[PDB]
């Protein structure tokens, strides 16, 4: 098979919908190709497996108005982050007339960290509101990574308004 | 593999008992450890029976995958995902001239595989802010490696790459990855965190002055890791306040204003209340190790009486090897602090009339 | 196709996005150039279109049972919240005329802020119909959701609410 | 010479059906609205 | 036109002076451009896209890097250019602040492993 | 010469002047490999 069809598939398994020759069969597992190419695909599809959790939670709590205003604010911040992911995917769609570098392994790397942190936060703040929720976000600025501190500190400024 | 799950809880317990209202401190969820594709290092016909000028292009292509951690299809990385070790199995049939050089190109892959696990492990909360920042600065050079291998892939795509050229290209990155891998082994091996992994990095930063190829790598990693510690220092010096979320700081606060009030039989404020810690000294402030405590303690025992907080000039300080500017700044602030406390003592609630009436 | 979608967004869907009275814009048509998973993407997008389609019917009857002057005012502010939903639709086709390489993703991220605007205003619209809120208690039923908690619904229901207050200064001028 | 010619203003009369560069080429004028020569 | 008079046009563009008022600068120009009338390295347009990104993040002007991410697509979409490396490398070379190290960052392919 | 360079960086008691001496024993291998590379390009030699 040519590589470009696989690029087409992996650009959609970011959303959490399987490709044509890449499908996920166990829910705990990640998207598997159905030989070196098969080994390469999984690290890229990790971002979509992380994406499903964050998307499902900010979809659910935003429609919940018994949850309270605080945290609908959390969903606001999370939603504004997800919009930028979609901006990236659109640029990647449009740039077709290789063109990908290591099948975009070098590209997806910088979203991977800002996906890992937001994937942690939602279960660290699960079932909370108000100052109880706010303290668990203030926990995440005891970190010493500059990019992660920068990622957290604007979300906190939004949610505690 | 299993061993990482141990270390974090042992490190976390010290801050869990150290914190007396800081309950349920943050840890990463389980799928960060379950999923193995978060590290970079986790057709099939034998290439050896091919002609030479087919073999060279094919081997370059496979090794190019092996560099960024994923396996080839003619060479396999043997299963050793635990410690900083990683092993490789080269194809059992090959031209010996090629195969020797292939073995020679292999060490930078092990000094990549060790490097990538370290960045995952010591960025989590249990490892502390300085260990986070050091990981954040070696990750930049890992990203730099990902940048280089794509250009190699582009040159190979135009059919102009062979094994001698590849060996020549990988020689500059081999030394860099070597310095990073030795430093990573040293940091985990002493199991050091906080200010002890400023002492390790201080000695490692001084260690090269003859090469200066490796001195800049470690010196940049030291600047990045010294960033959080110096901020906590500026908090302590210029007003009075330490928090120490994950232990990185020499001063600790042991309360004793519980037994009796506004008398001291020990002079505990000036003595065993605010004490120093020997092992969180970053091994170039050992000369200033008492003055750094006294400077910030003097301010708390005058902000308690009702006097206004003052600092001479607020400055931000960096690590500099050979010519310290931070030390001389600390000296001026320390003299100003002692002057302010003595000024307050000798004018209001004065010692002169006390000594006279005794 | 770059007007068929941009009219299925508005009020005219054709046979590709067949309308159903409960909720429509269904797709079953096959194309090699639209990805097999892109049907799910289009299904995510059609949620946006259904609410606008229902809004247009609700405005069509106004401007006994439920009637008054407030239904001829509350619908008028519902025009004003939909105006950046029309302007950003014109802007889209203007862009697509020049560059042919922009995909479904461009309308998706670009109009992603109405996936918070449209459902959380639609619940207010359905609540006012299923309940009998059609006197001067309309300002309360919007005044609980205008506080919001998501910024689009925090800004829209205010813009609708100001006109309902404007009716409350004409009753209280004739009376007073 | 080429860059000197480049500095010109490109026409409008955009077309919906041209997606690949629609500047303008006039989708068939009206009969009266070309007068004084069409008249005679 | 021809390259030699085109460089004189550049010299009259940056300097306010005309071409019959300066001749040492055009002499310095024929000294420096000469025997370098082609790239001495191999093109990597991908990396020079990444270098504008690596520069704009380094300035923390991160929004204009994501704007460049779409302008580069427009560059591909039109496709009247066969030298996209030269002008963009040059624009990066003339870098000015709107208002560190690159000795470890990768440089252009030098052709020291190939007989030039 | 490569035997020596492989051992003096295996010694942290060879000195801070030994890690200066060894610096121009890395360049002296790197340029050799560069020359083998250029020799490789012109193969497709006497």
């Amino acid at each position: 098979i040519t590589e470009a069809a696989l690029v087409r598939d992996i650009l959609y398994v970011f959303q959490g919908i399987d490709g044509k020759n890449i499908k996920m069969n166990n829910t705990e597992n990640c998207y598997k190709v159905e030989r070196s190419l098969r080994d390469t695909a999984v690290r890229l599809s990790e971002l979509g497996w992380l994406h499903n959790k964050i998307r499902r939670y900010t979809d659910q709590r935003s429609l919940d108005r018994s949850f309270g205003l605080v945290g609908q604010s959390f969903c606001a911040a999370l939603h504004q982050e997800l919009r930028e992911y979609y901006r990236l995917l659109s640029v990647l769609h449009s740039q077709l007339q290789s063109l990908t570098l290591r099948r975009l392994l070098v590209w997806t790397y910088d979203p991977k960290i800002r996906l890992k942190t937001l994937a942690a936060l939602v279960d660290h703040c699960q079932g909370r509101k108000g100052g109880e929720l706010a303290s668990a976000v203030h926990a995440y600025t005891k970190t010493g990574d500059p990019y992660m501190r920068s990622l957290v500190q604007h979300i906190l400024s939004l949610v505690s308004h | 593999l299993q061993q990482s799950l141990e270390l974090k809880r042992k490190m976390l317990r010290d801050k869990q008992n150290k914190k007396n209202s800081g309950q349920h401190l943050p840890i990463f969820p389980a799928w960060v450890y379950e999923r193995p594709a978060l590290i970079g290092d986790f057709t099939a016909l034998p290439i050896g029976t091919l002609p030479l000028a087919s073999q060279e292009s094919a081997v370059v292509e496979d090794l190019l995958y092996v560099l960024v951690g994923v396996d080839g299809r003619y060479v396999s990385a043997q299963p050793l995902a635990g410690r900083q070790s990683r092993t490789f199995l080269v194809d059992p049939n090959l031209d010996l001239s090629i195969r020797e050089l292939v073995h020679r190109i292999l060490p930078v892959a092990a000094s990549y595989s060790a490097v990538t696990r370290f960045i995952e492990e010591k960025s989590s909360f249990e490892y502390g802010q300085v260990n986070h920042a050091l990981a954040a600065a070696m990750r930049t050079l890992v990203k730099e490696h990902l940048i280089l291998v794509s250009q190699l892939e582009q040159l190979h795509r135009q059919g102009l790459l062979s094994l001698q050229k590849l060996w020549f290209y990988i020689q500059p990155a081999m030394r860099t990855m070597d310095i990073l891998a030795s430093l990573a082994t040293s940091v985990d091996k002493g199991e050091c965190l906080g200010g002890s992994t400023l002492s390790l990095l201080h000695d490692r930063s001084f260690s090269y002055t003859g090469d200066s190829q490796a001195q800049e790598l470690c010196l940049y990693l030291t600047k990045a890791a010294s960033a959080p510690y110096f901020e906590v220092l500026e908090k302590w010096i210029y007003r009075g306040i330490i928090h120490d979320p994950y232990s990185e700081f020499m001063v600790e606060e042991h309360e004793l204003r519980k037994e009796r009030i506004q008398e001291d039989y020990n002079d505990k404020y000036w003595d065993q209340r605010y004490t120093i810690v020997q092992q969180q000294i970053p091994s170039f402030l050992q000369k200033m190790a008492d003055k750094i405590l006294s400077t910030g303690k003097y301010l708390n025992v005058v902000r308690e009486c009702g006097h206004d907080v003052t600092c001479p000039v607020a400055k931000e300080i960096i690590y500099t090897l050979k010519e310290r500017a931070y030390v001389e700044q600390i000296e001026k602030a320390f003299n100003y602090a002692s002057k302010v406390l003595l000024d307050f003592l000798m004018e209001e609630k004065e010692l002169v009339a006390h000594l006279r009436s005794i | 196709m770059i007007h068929e979608l941009l009219l299925a967004l508005s009020g005219y869907p054709g046979s590709i996005f067949t309308w159903n009275k409960r909720s429509g814009l269904q797709v079953s048509q096959d194309f090699p150039f639209l990805h097999p998973s892109e049907t799910s993407v289009l299904n995510r997008l059609c949620r946006l279109g259904t609410d606008y389609i229902r809004f247009t019917e609700f405005i069509e009857q106004y401007t006994g049972g439920l009637h008054g002057i407030y239904l001829r005012a509350f619908c008028t502010g519902l025009d004003s919240v939909l105006q950046p939903y029309r302007q950003a639709l014109l802007d889209l086709e203007q862009e697509f005329l020049g560059d042919p390489h922009l995909s479904i993703s461009h309308v998706n991220y670009f109009l992603d802020q109405f996936q918070l605007l449209f459902p959380s205003v639609m619940v207010v619209v359905e609540q006012i119909k299923s309940q009998k809120i059609h006197g001067c208690q309309i300002l309360e039923t919007v005044y609980k959701h205008s506080c919001g908690g998501l910024p689009p619904v925090r800004s829209a229901l205010e813009k609708i609410l100001a006109v309902c207050h404007g009716v409350m200064y004409k009753q209280l001028s004739a009376w007073m | 010479l080429w860059e000197a010619a480049l500095t010109y203003e490109a026409s409008k009369r955009r077309c919906w059906e041209r997606v690949g560069c629609p500047p303008g080429h006039r989708e068939e004028p009206y009969l009266t609205e070309a007068g004084r020569d069409a008249f005679d | 036109k021809s390259p030699n008079v085109l460089l004189q046009n550049l010299c009259c563009r940056i300097l306010g002076r005309s071409e019959a008022d300066v001749a040492q600068q055009f002499q310095y120009a024929v000294r420096v451009i000469g025997s370098n009338f082609a790239p001495t390295v191999e093109r990597d347009e991908f990396l020079v896209a990444e270098k504008i990104k690596k520069e704009l993040i380094r300035q923390r002007r991160e929004a204009d890097a994501a704007l460049f991410s779409e302008l580069h697509r427009k560059l591909h979409s039109q496709g009247v250019l066969k030298n996209k490396w030269s002008i963009l490398y040059l624009l990066l070379s003339l870098s000015e602040d709107p208002r560190s190290y690159a000795t470890l960052f990768a440089q252009a392919l030098p052709r020291d492993a190939h007989s030039t």
